[PDB]
């Protein structure tokens, strides 16, 4: 009876999709309306 | 005619042809200030 130990092995943490790339995928982005927004706002010189 | 010159900042990039606002002084008078503004958003 010769039996080989089972490895250990390191379990990656796996990311698909990156955090730019998730926040990148939407047609309307909140952030840049709001601040769109602002800039609007912001629209009046004398 | 009335040329276009840079705005200041967004990701927008705009364009215009008056960078103030106008009015002058005997009845109640009305001025109307014009200002055309070529304006350039991303769009997904």
């Amino acid at each position: 009876l010769d039996i080989d130990p089972l490895e250990n092995t390191d379990f990656r943490v796996l990311e698909l999709y990156s955090q730019k790339e998730l926040r990148s995928s939407n047609v309307f982005d909140l952030e840049e309306i709001m601040r769109e927004f602002n800039s609007y706002k912001q629209r009046v010189k004398y | 005619t009335m040329q276009l010159m840079p705005d200041d900042y967004t990701h927008s990039t705009r364009y215009v042809t008056v960078k103030d606002q106008w009015h002058s002084r005997n009845l109640t008078r009305e001025t109307s200030n014009l200002n055309c503004m070529v304006t350039i958003t991303t769009a997904r």
